[PDB]
């Protein structure tokens, strides 16, 4: 086991004798005093102090749950074309929900990592929401350039989100052609990231400008999908909801969940309150909060007591019993029988 | 090394043998191609990782030899153990196992050679203050020195 | 608090008055030699003159 | 998901007047809302659909009104026949969801 | 009082941040990494 | 003592304001108070540390109620 | 080791480069392995990923 | 117009209790008798 | 079967050489008067 020993050498070079520094107290007085001959007194041989016998984690309870199912669970998502940004703030997100679904296939979340994602506080979350083709997955992506990307919907260089997209079949896919779903071909500028062009102007190609009417080299960039459930998964309905994070301009309004423990009492605990930590017992108290105060704190800026989230009530935060240990001996000539104070 | 291969669990329902629904195969692969850029190439880590001195020395250098001194001051370097001092006849007789003798609070006593197997005691050279008796500047120059 | 104890003193409040009533009385009956060697007893008029 | 109420519950209302019954949505359906009338023993037929406009074939004795979260509609002319459970009916967000019903009565 | 103040004065040295970006050690360690958190709580070491 | 009621995480840049028969604009600066709590938990009385020279000893002995002497309290410079 | 041209990253922390020869050591600790091309800073005491 | 402020405008700093203890803060505050402005 | 173990157990710590010193090591050890198991 992994122990502490006192050896004692020789004059050879040889061990002679040898203690154990947790067997007894007789032993572990040799030990912190690095001699086998005590004498007649009293010796503070180590602290002993009460463990933590199991932690407590408190938060305050969730009543404001983000609009999650505004933007998941919709009849209409709104087109590429006219895509919808809604932001979510001011609320507690929960991402587990997502993350423990598996209806899509694709999360590949650049920047944070898809695991740890309830941890980190973002500041501002922009959902946005947007049907596409489904052989259009690898064009939603930093760096990668083509239709979608570049005359479409621009993902930036330095995107830090997810995106969260489902291939659905049964909703979006009429027989002979959902013709409202709607992509451009022909555009005459690369869009910057977070942009929407939705101006049904006409694209000019070859020579002479059409302006206001469609014929020889004038196409109308507004193109249907015609999506039809007959096609291959290339050609299904593509549902995406990404959603654009932080990009540090506020402070920090949209959180992820934490979950709650029920809390014990008169016993040594390592709490959470509110993002105050500690370790200490818990007990009830006659100290009137006034009712915008979280937590009180004694002389010389020791926390006291604090108020409880979930049921507002004020507890008392005892700190855990502790002492020196004490060794009473009369002598290692006289006995070996010892008395711990 | 985690050499196993114990799919991943994600979700919320263990598939246990079936790669599919929340249920993703750790192991994916490189794929290198030539066409690649240098931050996707191959990348062959050779990496060295040493400790200092869990063991006897074993990996020394190719530095050449020099003949060993009795009884003089001089700067040792023991299998990487550098330290001054005289090296003067021991009478500690040490256990075979052991290849260096240590002293009170991390510094090291005797040690014995490579190459020969002697065992060697290091003793640090004479040092001490130096101190001045003097009558003052007013009486005279005349000075003893201790 | 967090790493701080007040160890009590061996001799109590009440005790030390023990030892103070033991001196004023050792004092009063014996003037000073009980502080020599035994208590010899003596007036207190005669103490003070 | 959507908590959707109507209020009052039982009305009364006499011949040839002009009755107003709303309903309302917890979560916002601003555009999207339909109306049904159901008599007893009687399959439900759309009054007035998206809750402005209405369907073709219809007596427009009623015209339908409201956006956001309040909704109604006015029948101008009411006739002693209908004593039906009127419902309303969103259209935004899974699951679908009715109303309770406003049963008119005659006195 | 001055026993009492000179306690006084050692517990509320533990209140100062010493150069670090705060003074509670679990707070710096739940927000930084270990080789980082290493330089932040031996300030505190040996401001204490 | 005024309590607070809320606290809105906007995040932007406030510079000029304006109100929609009388009123009182003050303004506040950066300078160190002391404050009396009642055992209740309420603040009873409160000491500017920068109005005169009886306050500087009240901040520098963290009492309310001095003694007679003197006391060293500031720095001139 | 040194001397050889082909690396780029010889990048050593704990005994320093150009004095590498004269200590003896005793376990050296010879791993091998292959990495995609942007990892190089996830082999460092310290960086994550 | 112009008006003394007397000992008005502190508010609680820190949201923090305490009880029969002196607390010395250091935040934005109305200093004392200062010229507080009076409009119409 | 099992037997108290005693007093032995004590080994070397680290192949270095030390005399007549007190020294404090934490390494495996053996415990004093722990039960050992016996098979015969
Ligand atoms: C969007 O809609 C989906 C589908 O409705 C929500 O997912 C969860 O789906 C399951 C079954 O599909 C349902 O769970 C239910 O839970 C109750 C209470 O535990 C149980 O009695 C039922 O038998 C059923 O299992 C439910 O529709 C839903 N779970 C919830 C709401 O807790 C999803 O939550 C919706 N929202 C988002 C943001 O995705
Ligand atoms: C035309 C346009 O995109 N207007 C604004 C943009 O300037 C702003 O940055 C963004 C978020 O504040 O909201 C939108
Ligand atoms: C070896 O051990 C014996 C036994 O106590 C001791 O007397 C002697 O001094 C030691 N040394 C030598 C060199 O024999
Ligand atoms: C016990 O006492 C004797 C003298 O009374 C002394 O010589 C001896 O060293 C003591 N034993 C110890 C300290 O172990
Ligand atoms: C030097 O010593 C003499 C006699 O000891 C004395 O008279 C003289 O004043 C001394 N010089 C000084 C500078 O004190
Ligand atoms: C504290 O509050 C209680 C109840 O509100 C009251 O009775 C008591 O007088 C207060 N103490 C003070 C103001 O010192």
């Amino acid at each position: 086991q992994p122990r502490t020993f006192l050896l004692k050498y020789n004059e050879n070079g040889t061990i002679t004798d040898a203690v154990d520094c947790a067997l007894d107290p007789l032993s572990e007085t040799k030990c912190t005093l690095k001699s086998f001959t005590v004498e007649k007194g009293i010796y503070q041989t180590s602290n002993f102090r009460v463990q933590p016998t199991e932690s407590i984690v408190r938060f305050p309870n969730i009543t404001n749950l983000c609009p999650f199912g505004e933007v998941f669970n919709a009849t209409r998502f709104a087109s590429v074309y006219a895509w919808n940004r809604k932001r979510i703030s001011n609320c507690v997100a929960d991402y587990s929900v997502l993350y423990n679904s598996a209806s899509f296939s694709t999360f590949k979340c650049y920047g944070v990592s898809p695991t740890k994602l309830n941890d980190l506080c973002f500041t501002n979350v922009y959902a946005d929401s947007f049907v596409i083709r489904g052989d259009e997955v690898r064009q939603i992506a930093p760096g990668q350039t083509g239709n979608i990307a570049d005359y479409n919907y621009k993902l930036p260089d330095d995107f830090t989100g997810c995106v969260i997209a489902w291939n659905s079949n049964n909703l979006d896919s009429k027989v002979g052609g959902n013709y409202n779903y709607l992509y451009r071909l022909f555009r005459k500028s690369n869009l910057k990231p977070f942009e929407r062009d939705i101006s049904t102007e006409i694209y000019q190609a070859g020579s002479t400008p059409c302006n206001g009417v469609k014929g020889f080299n004038c196409y109308f960039p507004l193109q249907s999908y015609g999506f039809q459930p007959t096609y291959g998964v290339g050609y299904q309905p593509y549902r995406v909801v990404v959603l654009s994070f932080e990009l540090l301009h506020a402070p920090a309004t949209v959180c992820g969940p934490k979950k709650s423990t029920n809390l014990v009492k008169n016993k040594c605990v390592n709490f959470n309150f509110n993002g105050l930590t500690g370790t200490g017992v818990l007990t009830e108290s006659n100290k009137k909060f006034l009712p915008f105060q979280q937590f009180g704190r004694d002389i010389a800026d020791t926390t006291d007591a604090v108020r409880d989230p979930q049921t507002l009530e004020i507890l008392d935060i005892t700190p855990c019993s502790f002492g020196g240990v004490s060794v009473i001996t009369p002598g290692t000539n006289t006995s070996n029988q010892v008395a711990v104070l | 090394r985690d050499i196993s291969t114990e799919i991943y669990q994600a979700g919320s329902t263990p598939c246990n043998g079936v790669k599919g629904f929340n249920c993703y195969f750790p192991l994916q692969s490189y794929g290198f191609q030539p066409t690649y850029g240098v931050g996707y190439q191959p990348y062959r880590v050779v990496v060295l990782s040493f400790e200092l001195l869990h063991a006897p020395a074993t990996v020394c250098g190719p530095k050449k030899s020099t003949n060993l001194v009795k009884n003089k001051c001089v700067n040792f370097n023991f299998n990487g153990l550098t330290g001054t001092g005289v090296l003067t006849e021991s009478n500690k007789k040490f256990l075979p196992f052991q290849q260096f003798g240590r002293d009170i609070a991390d510094t090291t006593d005797a040690v014995r050679d490579p190459q020969t197997l002697e065992i060697l005691d290091i003793t640090p050279c004479s040092f001490g203050g130096v101190s001045v008796i003097t009558p003052g500047t007013n009486t005279s120059n005349q000075v003893a020195v201790l | 608090f967090n790493g701080l104890t007040v160890l009590p003193p061996l001799l109590t409040d009440e005790m030390i008055a023990q030892y103070t009533s033991a001196l004023l009385a050792g004092t009063i009956t014996s003037g000073w030699t009980f502080g020599a060697g035994p208590a010899l007893q003596i007036p207190f008029p005669m103490q003070m003159a | 998901d959507i908590q959707m109420t109507q209020s009052p519950s039982s009305l009364s209302a006499s011949v040839g007047d002009r009755v107003t019954i709303t309903c309302r949505a917890s979560q916002s359906v601003s555009n999207f809302l339909h109306w049904y009338q159901q008599k007893p023993g009687k399959a439900p037929k759309l009054l007035i659909y998206y809750a402005s406009q209405s369907i073709s074939g219809v007596p427009s004795r009623f015209s339908g009104s409201g956006s956001g979260t309040d909704f109604t509609l006015t029948i101008s002319s009411l006739q002693p026949e209908d004593f039906a459970t009127y419902y309303c009916q969103q259209s935004n967000t899974w699951p679908l969801t009715f109303g309770q019903g406003t049963k008119l009565e005659i006195k | 009082n001055q026993n009492a103040q000179a306690l006084n004065t050692l517990v509320k040295q533990l209140s100062s941040n010493f150069g670090a970006i705060s003074s509670v050690l679990n707070d710096i360690l739940s927000r930084l990494d270990p080789p980082e958190a290493e330089v932040q709580i031996d300030r505190l070491i040996t401001g204490r | 003592a005024l309590e607070p009621l809320v606290d809105l995480p906007i995040g932007i840049n406030i510079t000029r304001f304006q109100t929609l028969a009388a009123y009182y604009v003050g303004y506040l600066q950066p300078r160190t108070f002391l404050l009396k709590y009642n055992e209740n938990g309420t603040i009873t009385d409160a000491v500017d540390c920068a109005l005169d020279p009886l306050s500087e000893t009240k901040c520098t002995l963290k009492s309310f109620t001095v003694e007679k002497g003197i006391y060293q309290t500031s720095n001139f410079r | 080791l040194y001397n050889s041209a082909s690396f780029s990253t010889f990048k050593c922390y704990g005994v320093s480069p150009t004095k590498l020869n004269d200590l003896c050591f005793t376990n050296v600790y010879a791993d091998s392995f292959v990495i995609r091309g942007d990892e190089v800073r996830q082999i460092a005491p310290g960086q994550t990923g | 117009a112009y008006t003394n402020s007397f000992t008005r405008g502190v508010y609680y700093p820190d949201k923090v209790f305490r009880s029969s203890v002196l607390h010395s803060t250091q935040d934005l505050f109305l200093p004392f008798f200062s010229n507080v402005t009076w409009f119409h």
